[PDB]
Formats: structure tokens, C-alpha cells, sequence
């Protein structure tokens, strides 16, 4: 393979790699962040769903 | 935290039907067919307010 081949070649190489460094530190951010702050998509533990109350009116009315 | 609002005792004065149950009872299809409009309106204050503190009128 000629220079030009190899050093282009080794450039896109060093392109992707380092695009995927970057991305592994962001990730790595992302989710301290996201665990320590718990307001994204991930580490949503569930609560209990609203749509089980019944908000008919009871036997009793102080409730 | 804050501190509870309770009516004085001149507010809970009113005239009571001191009748027993069975007085009630004999008369209450009569007392549900005549005092309809004051014991609705009590028990829709009753069910909405969700506090005796707003239903005493």
C-alpha cells in the first residue's frame, strides 16, 4: 500500500476512535448524572401508578 | 407546624333532637321524605369541603 493510503487511513481510524472516547466519557458523565440527579430516561425506579386511586365518593366523606 | 383552627363552643351551641333511636327510626322515612333540601345540602357541603369545620351552618 502506498503513504498516502496508509496515513489517510490511519487518519479516519484516529477519527472514529477518538469519536468513540469522547462518547465513552460523555456516557460515563451522562450517568453519574443521571443517577445522582434522577432526572432522565434511565434509573427511573418505578413509583406507584395514580391510576389505581378511586376517586368515587366513600362511605365516610373525610378523606 | 401550624396550628389547628377549631370553632369555640359558642358555635357548637344549637338546639339538639334529643329523641331516642327508635323515635328516629319510626320517624325517619317521613323525616327523609319532608327534610329533604337542608340534609342534601349538608351532606353535598359534607362530601365536598371534606372538613365538619366548613358544614356547621
Amino acid at each position: 500500500d502506498a503513504p498516502e493510503k496508509n496515513y489517510e487511513r490511519t487518519m479516519a481510524i484516529l477519527q472514529i476512535e477518538s469519536e468513540k472516547a469522547e462518547l465513552r466519557l460523555k456516557e460515563l458523565e451522562v450517568r453519574r448524572l443521571m443517577r445522582a440527579k434522577g432526572d432522565g430516561p434511565w434509573f427511573q425506579y418505578p413509583t406507584i401508578d395514580k391510576a389505581l386511586i378511586d376517586h368515587s365518593p366513600k362511605a365516610t366523606p373525610d378523606n | 407546624p401550624g396550628i389547628v383552627e377549631l370553632p369555640s363552643l359558642e358555635d357548637l351551641k344549637v338546639q339538639e333532637v334529643k329523641v331516642s333511636s327508635s323515635v328516629l327510626k319510626a320517624a325517619a322515612h317521613h323525616y327523609g321524605a319532608q327534610c329533604d333540601k337542608p340534609n342534601k345540602e349538608f351532606m353535598l357541603c359534607r362530601w365536598e369541603e371534606k372538613d365538619p369545620r366548613r358544614c356547621l351552618e
